[PDB]
């Protein structure tokens, strides 16, 4: 875990302000929208049910 | 160890205290709230292998 | 005041913080892309020039109406302006400039007329009462030659019908992103080329069906591109400005922050004096 | 093989050398090859035949312009829309009626249009000056 | 209790569609405030309209307020509710205008009232 | 005054709604820039003079 | 005491235009700190600058402040003063810089102030 999620913290912090200032600027440079398209995917990965916890295996996994 | 809310264990704390006339402070808060979570959390502590094999009298040794 | 209004007016300063710091990076990029369209725009008249110039007054010359400076009865004015506030003052201090050349005009009693592009200066001209005769607005930040056509088309007739004697385009100008200045510049009768085309003597144009008809036409394309490059220049001179109104907005936000917050924790402190000062000294 | 440009009012839309090229031009279809005497004429909407050097065809559409064949430089400056007279008086018209009606439409700009919104919002009763005693 | 687990899958999801309407519609308001009602997508227009129609059709006549209004008040099943907003955001009743809904009940009395206008 | 005045409520409800623009009154378009000019003018209509009290029959006047 | 009936319908009316006036120029005085006066409609940057000549003509010099300013006192008649405020407010004086007004007595004073600069 610690080699497989050293960026997400850092990526999503940074992500959610660019989602901010994406609201208002549209026809984003291809630069940045590969980022805020990344920074989404991850986003909606991290979400996750009430009761299904998982094991290193599959969270080391679904992060690689 | 979970403590489901430190919130309500200080308001609990606040009554017990204001109902035995003891001076408040900020936000009417009894004066030593900061002491009663710090000598509460400061028992969820890691302790060395020499630690619990003195008090324990040997019984133990390996662990910590 | 007390600490809850004042937090949420921190609050809402920062939220403005935050919008003016976008509007400012979207005004940079849109600024880079409107200099690119404007470079793009000079070939066209940079070479339209030479040909009107070596048909009208080379070694053979042509009489049209559009080269000689007749009499002025009356002058006509395209004002380029943007369709968007928050430009800082750069629309009203041309309008000034307008303003104090239409009043010299006036004062001869040579009448004046206005044509008008972009809606910021259509209110602008129906507010004062200026003569506003033709008008395009709503192009925005996607201006097209194709829609340039009406207004000139109207000056245009109006100066061969014999109804203008002097036309003028009036639009800002991008020097350097930091300064821009309002021009005011004539195109009508069309002014005099710095270079001579003397050497170019040993050749001369095989002309179908004749140069007359073609010196109209040439002319005419070349008064709709110089208007239209007006056009582009205006624009990224908009951009230039509103992103400085935009630097300029969000350092005062957050200069005016730090007041806030000042405000902020002194009323947060007398409020925690007050209540435990009225506890203690209540009680006994 | 000569330089040709084609440029409208907006954008260039072509460069590079050229072997020939074939006009429609306005007294009749035209061909211009390599070191043509000067010429100046009108062209007619259509399409323009380049043979890019190494025989490379192709054709572009243009809606019309002027063509000029210099010694050694040929440039058509096309435009962008068609041109005549029955439909440049109809755009005349039409501004003549739209500042006459006092018609004014908006931009497209929905970005600015948003930005500004919540500029606006979030700067109303907002009452900071009287609060913070800066003087003014 | 608004998880699919205890209402079922049809009334979260109409829940949360109802609530991404009005969501939409709030974000429309100020570029049709600024822009006008004429420059928006062909696709939002319809959000437009079906968020008004949604918006009116939450209000409803009560018993106990016949005595401020003077009109009659109604009753309606939690059935009709879904029903009938669930048809509303499929554009069922894109064809009603929007005073069809205010104050009408259940989804009936709106092409009831249509008839009427 | 029961009929009348529900009219009074809505425009100046929308007013309300819209009175954020009213620096900005130029950019609005004019589907919204008609309401804004009806609520200004029933503000307007509001203020009363002291000591000139009007009959019911004056107010439901100028309200309709 | 500022009634119509005690002071009559000129001074009343002076005074309110006045606090009017000032009143629209305090409800402005934010957007001007954040955006800049250039985004002030045209018509609120005439209200602007007739506040700040109302607000420079309200100072006076006193005869028992001559030992901080050395300027000599002014004593002003109120016909004097509904009359000045009468015209910076209806625009006679609209063509006038600011610094014309501070510390004048009488609008006369102001108006032969202004040619100083």
């Amino acid at each position: 875990m610690k080699k497989l999620s050293g960026g997400i913290r850092t990526a999503l912090a940074q992500y959610r302000e660019l989602a901010a200032f994406s609201q208002f600027a549209s026809d984003l440079d291809d630069a940045t929208r590969k980022q805020l398209d990344h920074g989404q995917k991850v986003t909606e990965l991290l979400k996750q049910k009430q009761y299904a916890p998982m094991s290193v295996a599959q969270q080391s996994l679904v992060l690689f | 160890i979970i403590y489901d809310d430190l919130s309500k264990q200080a308001v609990a704390y606040r009554q017990i205290s204001l109902l035995l006339r003891r001076p408040p402070g900020r936000e009417a808060f009894p004066g030593d709230v900061f002491y009663l979570h710090s000598r509460l959390l400061e028992r969820a502590a890691r302790v060395n292998a020499e630690y619990v094999e003195a008090f324990t009298k040997g019984e133990v040794k390996g662990k910590t | 005041a007390g600490a809850k209004d004042i937090r949420s007016k921190i609050a809402s300063v920062q939220n403005t913080q935050k919008i003016t710091k976008a509007m400012e990076m979207v005004a940079a990029s849109k600024m880079r892309k409107s200099q690119d369209r404007m470079a793009a725009s000079r070939p066209y008249a940079e070479t339209m020039r030479k040909v009107i110039g070596h048909l009208a007054h080379g070694n053979l010359e042509y009489k049209h109406p559009y080269l000689e400076d007749r009499d002025v009865k009356r002058v006509g004015y395209l004002v380029v302006s943007t369709d968007r506030g928050l430009a800082g003052g750069l629309n009203i201090n041309l309008f000034k400039k307008l303003l104090a050349e239409m009043k010299t005009w006036t004062d001869k009693g040579v009448q004046a007329d206005l044509a008008m592009i972009g809606s910021k200066g259509v209110s602008f001209f129906n507010s004062v009462g200026g003569n506003v005769v033709a008008q395009v607005t709503g192009m925005g930040d996607n201006p097209s030659l194709s829609e340039l056509i009406g207004p000139v088309k109207v000056m245009l007739q109006a100066y061969d019908e014999g109804r203008l004697d002097k036309l003028y385009i009036v639009s800002n100008k991008f020097i350097n992103t930091m300064s821009q200045v309002p021009t005011i510049s004539q195109l009508l009768p069309l002014p005099a080329s710095d270079d001579d085309d003397l050497k170019h003597k040993s050749w001369d144009y095989l002309y179908e069906p004749d140069p007359k008809a073609l010196l109209d036409t040439l002319l005419r394309r070349y008064v709709e591109s110089q208007v239209y490059q007006g056009v582009v220049e205006n624009l990224a001179s908009e951009q230039a400005a509103r992103m400085v109104a935009m630097k300029a907005a969000t350092d005062n936000g957050g200069s005016l922050i730090k007041e806030l917050q000042l405000v902020y924790n002194k009323a947060r402190q007398a409020s925690i004096t007050q209540e435990l000062t009225e506890i203690v000294s209540g009680a006994a | 093989t000569y330089h040709l440009d084609v440029v409208s009012a907006e954008q260039q839309m072509f460069s590079g050398l050229v072997e020939k090229i074939q006009v429609t031009g306005s007294e009749g279809e035209l061909g211009i090859y390599p070191g043509h005497a000067p010429l100046l004429t009108a062209i007619k909407p259509g399409m323009i035949r380049i043979v890019k050097q190494h025989g490379h065809e192709e054709f572009i559409y243009l809606s019309g312009g002027i063509l000029e064949v210099q010694p050694g430089n040929v440039t058509v400056l096309a435009d962008t829309a068609i041109r005549g007279q029955d439909l440049d008086e109809a755009r005349a018209m039409e501004a003549k009626r739209k500042a006459e009606e006092h018609i004014s439409s908006s931009h497209g700009d929905v970005d600015y249009a948003q930005a500004s919104a919540e500029l606006a919002k979030a700067i109303a009763q907002l009452r900071v000056i009287e609060l913070t005693k800066k003087a003014m | 209790q608004l998880d699919p687990l205890v209402v079922g899958q049809e009334h979260y999801d109409t829940a949360r569609g109802v609530q991404s309407i009005l969501q939409r519609y709030q974000e429309l308001k100020d570029i049709i405030a600024i822009l006008g009602m004429d420059e928006l997508s062909e696709e939002d227009k319809l959000v437009v309209a079906r968020a008004r129609k949604i918006q009116r059709f939450l209000s409803q006549p009560f018993f106990v307020a016949e005595v401020f209004t003077g009109s009659p008040g109604k009753y309606v099943s939690l059935k009709d509710t879904i029903r009938g907003f669930k048809g509303i955001m499929e554009g069922e009743y894109d064809h009603l205008p929007e005073q069809a809904f205010y104050m009408v009940g259940s989804i009936e009395e709106a092409v009831e009232k249509a008839k009427k206008l």
